[PDB]
């Protein structure tokens, strides 16, 4: 049995948005479903759910702001009726929540803001003597000036994960995010091994594969 | 129903014990409909315990839940590096009498080490590609240090910088219990090419003296 959330995107404040939870390997008339959210850096908050008999339940704070329905035999919808900036969160759906049958989805990200979508620029953080210490070299990519979240970064198409640090994005005064991803490698490998940061920002349809080489 | 977790943050040495308290404003269903969740950064929450004390399938016996009614505890024995997470209690109720479910506010678990680790420090000049765009970003990396408190100071021609840098810190590493930090100094291309020496100075408990990494623009 599995569940998957979808529909998360950027909307301006006041603009209705509908999220969907799609289930596989079980019937909605057999198990309860629940929506939960988490604002960036904050706690889990139960929104509401639908019971076996089809009764819909809301948290008191969520009534009116959210509408939950069985949309099909395999989907449950969550409509955010008049989103505010404070509805910016990851939204999770789950079968159950408490009992042994409990299963969660990976979540879908909602952003509520009047700022517009912007693709990032990707710049190399080139390894040099100024980024070498005792046989270890550091290199990376700077992913600058994007909105909204998220961006993903991987190295060498996912073949390299050890020594990688992808830092939490920071909101710049311009209202745009910036982040860096770094990796520490053996300095003896700088001549032979290719290092490529794979940056993907789906909201702006931006995908960049930047080779990071020692500076000349 | 409101669930209150105390403390909101807790530290244990590897091999030590932590205890997290959950107090509900009203008694959960059947006096034991209380679950504990573990959330590691980037991940959905994992259900560890339900019925106050019953372990979910596959969960370590190092986790012990107890309590009844309104008062509950999670005890983690023999704390390991991979216990680093935020923990949430979840209370469940008769939907006809109260809110069906309510999460506590969360308790962040941090692993402490007796010994400090100095950061490795790296500095990166702006790329030629970025300079073409009219902006210059200089990056200072502090790699794999403990404890979390670290001071990063930017100096440009030996002049202290203020209000033009931002930093970001990783969550505690689940394998070595260390943190990393990036600081980014942002200037216009015009301002960047007015100065020669760019330095990041790092103060940390693991360093006997402040360490400076620097480059000269051009050379």
């Amino acid at each position: 049995q599995s569940v998957e959330e979808s529909g998360g995107r950027l909307v301006t404040p006041g603009t209705p948005l509908t999220l969907t939870c799609t289930v596989s390997g079980f019937s909605l008339s057999s198990y309860p479903m629940n929506w939960v959210r988490q604002a960036p850096g904050k706690g889990l908050e139960w929104i509401g759910g639908i019971g076996t008999s089809g009764n819909i339940w809301y948290a008191s704070w969520a009534k009116g702001r959210f509408i939950i329905s069985r949309a099909s035999s395999t989907t449950v919808d969550l409509k955010v009726t008049s989103p505010t900036t404070e509805d910016t969160a990851t939204y999770f759906c789950a079968r159950g929540l408490y009992n042994d049958y409990t299963v969660w989805g990976p979540g879908t990200l909602v952003t509520v803001s009047s700022a517009s979508t912007k693709g990032p620029s990707v710049f190399p953080l080139a390894p040099s003597s100024k980024s070498t210490s005792g046989g270890t070299a550091a290199l990376g990519c700077l992913v600058k000036d994007y909105f909204p979240e998220p961006v993903t970064v991987s190295w060498n198409s996912g073949a390299l994960t050890s020594g990688v640090h992808t830092f939490p994005a920071v909101l710049q005064s311009s209202g745009l995010y910036s982040l860096s991803s770094v990796v520490t490698v053996p300095s003896s490998s700088l001549g032979t091994q290719t290092y490529i940061c794979n940056v993907n920002h789906k909201p702006s349809n931006t995908k960049v594969d930047k080779k990071v080489e020692p500076k000349s | 129903q409101v669930l209150t977790q105390t403390p909101s943050s807790v530290s244990a040495a590897v091999g030590g014990t932590v205890t997290i308290n959950c107090q509900a404003s009203q008694s959960v269903y059947n006096k034991n409909y209380l679950a504990w969740y573990q959330q590691k950064p980037g991940q959905p929450p994992k259900r560890l315990i339900y019925s106050a004390s019953t372990l979910a399938s596959g969960v370590s016996s190092r986790f012990k839940g107890s309590g009844s009614g309104t008062q509950f505890t999670l005890t983690i024995s023999d704390v390991q590096c991979d216990d680093v997470a935020t923990y949430y209690c979840l209370g469940s109720y008769d939907c006809n009498r109260a809110e069906c479910h309510a999460f506590g506010g969360g308790t962040k678990v941090v692993v402490e080490v007796r010994t400090v680790a100095a950061p490795s420090v790296f500095i990166f000049p702006p790329s030629d590609e970025q300079l073409k765009s009219g902006t210059a970003s200089v990056v200072c990396l502090l790699n794999n240090f403990y404890p979390r408190e670290a001071k990063v100071q930017w100096k440009v021609d030996n002049a202290l910088q203020s209000g033009n840098s931002q930093e970001s810190v990783t969550e505690q590493d689940s394998k070595d219990s260390t943190y990393s930090l990036s600081s980014t100094l942002t200037l216009s291309k015009a301002d960047y090419e007015k100065h020669k020496v760019y330095a990041c100075e790092v103060t940390h408990q693991g360093l006997s003296s402040p360490v400076t990494k620097s480059f000269n623009r051009g050379e």
